[PDB]
């Protein structure tokens, strides 16, 4: 059985009813009961079982978290969803021998569209000695997570040669840090003169871009 | 007879019922001269959690 | 019911690693153990269970050739083998008791397998220093094994604006990662920042100055 | 009242006896008469009185419906079995204020058994730009109902993608036929060479397969 | 006795709906009425009844939140009103008159009610042509809402062997049917074959032509 877990990344203000629906390739219910179980992770920490069976909750589980459905097709619902709610959740199914875990949701805290902050970081010198030279390009305090980020030296576009890291949601700000570095050796890196960083968001009506020269 | 139940599941006890609780847990004759008695106690035997 | 694991297993492609879960607050006899497999950021893929009293083993079809489960109950643990490590392998692995008719009820913290040919390297970190309100620069750590790496800013003096991005493995099985702080442009000639770099893997503690 | 009705589906040939029972959970019987209904429902039209009481008829009701039993054992005969007497019967009880009708009845007419006619058909050129594409099984001229359609894309088991379709009676030749969908990706489906539909029936010595590749 | 009811309300989750049942050929002062639930190709629920005389309404147990029985004897007429509906809630409801001591003895008609949140979507509709006796070929009728769709061939021309299948709810909300026919094989070279599809609620009439 492959379960299909719909919406598996949404967005919630405090107070919101969140809905993380899962269905299933074959009927699960057997015995009459239902095996369909939900799951939370919380980041560095091992899951931890919220409903078992389609409605029953785990041990020391709050009331806000439900579960409902039937057949295959399967809800969790949290309406009163607070603060460290923001975590992985999964639907797994105990019917047949193999269990089968869901693709899993990234339930995050919503917030108004912000600004990218937009910066960029040169090579160090220290490190163009040593034949490697890495620009980056920061984006600090940004909301969604969506934005596209161009590497442009010399009005040319690069691909397969940059590395993106994105941090977790900021527990107070709830914007996201979003970094992307270019590598080059250094004979290449100083055949060009022009390197730019372009963004592209949400908040941003069009695309910014922050350019250097090399010197 | 005393014990506690989910509210839907009193509609099984009774005689010639079917059902988790029926068939499981409490079965009723089919005779049964007597009452059967069911009250709502979610003030008192509901804690949160 | 506490269920304790090894921990950051680390090894070369070709090898072999036993994994032991050591199980408290319940009989141990009772509930059968369960093993999942999730590679980071990514979904969990059941792997196979073990029954203590009888050795009764079921693998899943994918696990079944390279994966053996084993059980004591004399000290109340449970083994898993892995032969011929590769690179896919590298994930967290978890240890849980059967529970409410669940296979994988109750998960014990979690132990991680890096399958890597990679030695330990000493990471190199670089002044990312700002551009000639408020201006951002930060330090660049490039060339590390294995992870993690502690940073810190003015020896935790420093901690607002302080975004320490997680680390990318690169084609070369080495490490990068970026910690940048944004601060006021008019402390950029006045206020000293340092960056601190900890890898204690190789012992390495580096203290590196940044300037425009 | 928990009503319990005898098997869903009859096939009797025309001029047989049809005989359907309904039990109850409690003693229906009160005030001396017994209050146990029969209704019958033709599809595309209201369910209909047919017997009110224990035996009584209703208006309009010809002598071949014939209502007996008491107590918690109640039965409906038809014994001169008509092609227009196809419809969906249930039993009923007005003793208790909750009205309870039973599980339902239909009733068909029953013939030789057929040999499914097999058919399969790729989807068009036109729904694959769609980005979608739909193959079809057929089963035409077969009967009775009890008939598995198992799809195979390059001999594998394919669930929880096909939905299948049932049409009622045929007025004169009285086979049903079926109509199996399996419904794709445009991408999905051109991964894929060989695709079969299984065809498992009464009427059959061995399940009838019919397979075609793709272009 | 006659009874009359609307024709087949559709609505959006969570709306309400006011619903009418005329009532002719009798006093309807000296009966009551109830309304009974059908979902399609199930069993029925009984949801209650009123008294139109003393408006004493008395529903079942399952239905009473979600439901409000009322009467107009004025204009002799009874209203069942359904609110917060859900997609369990679409079926078939009947009203009924009290008689030979049957409940809903007399049935008036039957008004099909549809609760879902897509909305309109035309038919597409594409060519089941035979492969390469007696051949196959058709017509399928997908990605379309509501009900009904009426197809023939050739503008009703070719009936014989003809099977429309009931439509089936897909997951996306929409429904898509089948109507196939079987030729004998010397006509398929000779005689054009075109379904005719026609959808009255979106006013969408379709001709396509099936070839081999």
């Amino acid at each position: 059985i492959v379960l299909t877990q719909s919406p598996a990344s949404l967005a919630v203000s405090l107070g919101q009813r969140a809905t993380i629906s899962c269905r299933a390739s074959e009927s699960v219910d057997n015995y009459g009961i239902s095996f369909m179980n939900w799951f939370q992770q919380t980041p560095g920490q091992p899951p931890k079982l919220l409903i078992y069976g389609s409605s029953n909750q785990g041990s020391g589980v709050p009331a806000r978290f439900s579960g409902s459905g039937s057949g295959t097709d399967f809800s969790l619902n949290i309406h009163p969803m607070e603060e460290d709610d923001t975590a992985m959740y999964f639907c797994q199914q105990s019917k047949e021998v193999p269990y089968t875990f869901g693709g899993g949701t990234k339930l995050e805290i919503k917030r108004t569209v912000a600004a990218p902050s937009v910066f960029i970081f040169p090579p160090s010198d220290e490190q163009l000695k040593s034949g490697t030279a890495s620009v980056v390009c920061l984006l600090n305090n940004f909301y969604p997570r969506e934005a596209k980020v161009q590497w442009k030296v010399d009005n040319a576009l690069q691909s397969g040669n940059s590395q993106e890291s994105v941090t977790e949601q900021d527990s107070k700000d709830s914007t996201y840090s979003l970094s992307s570095t270019l590598t080059l050796s250094k004979a290449d890196y100083e055949k060009h003169k022009v390197y730019a960083c372009e963004v592209t968001h949400q908040g941003l009506s069009s695309p910014v871009t922050k350019s250097f020269n090399r010197g | 007879d005393s014990f506690v139940i989910r509210g839907d599941e009193v509609r099984q006890i009774a005689p010639g019922q079917t059902g988790k609780i029926a068939d499981y847990n409490y079965k009723l004759p089919d005779d049964f001269t007597g009452c059967v008695i069911a009250w709502n106690s979610n003030n008192l035997d509901s804690k949160v959690g | 019911v506490q269920l304790q694991q090894s921990a950051a297993e680390l090894a070369r492609p070709g090898a072999s690693v036993k994994m032991s879960c050591k199980a408290s607050g319940y009989t141990f006899t009772s509930y059968t153990m369960h093993w999942v497999k999730q590679r980071p950021g990514q979904g969990l893929e059941w792997i196979g269970y073990i029954n203590p009293t009888s050795g009764y083993t079921e693998y899943n079809q994918n696990f079944k050739d390279k994966t053996t489960l084993t059980a004591d109950k004399s000290s109340s643990t449970a083994y898993m083998q892995l032969n011929s490590l590769t690179s896919e392998d590298s994930a967290v692995y978890y240890c849980a008791r059967e529970g409410h008719r669940v296979g994988p009820a109750y998960w014990g913290q979690g132990t991680l397998v890096t399958v890597s040919a990679a030695s330990t390297k000493g990471p190199s970190v670089f002044p990312l220093a700002p551009s000639s309100g408020t201006a951002a620069l930060g330090c660049l750590v490039k060339d590390y094994f294995p992870e993690p790496v502690t940073v810190s800013w003015n020896s935790g003096a420093l901690t607002s604006g302080v975004h320490t991005f997680p680390a990318v493995l690169q084609s070369s099985g080495l490490y990068s990662l970026s910690s940048v702080v944004t601060v006021p442009s008019s402390s950029l000639g006045t206020q000293t920042y340092i960056c601190n770099v900890n890898h204690k893997p190789s012992n390495t503690k580096v203290d590196k100055k940044v300037e425009p």
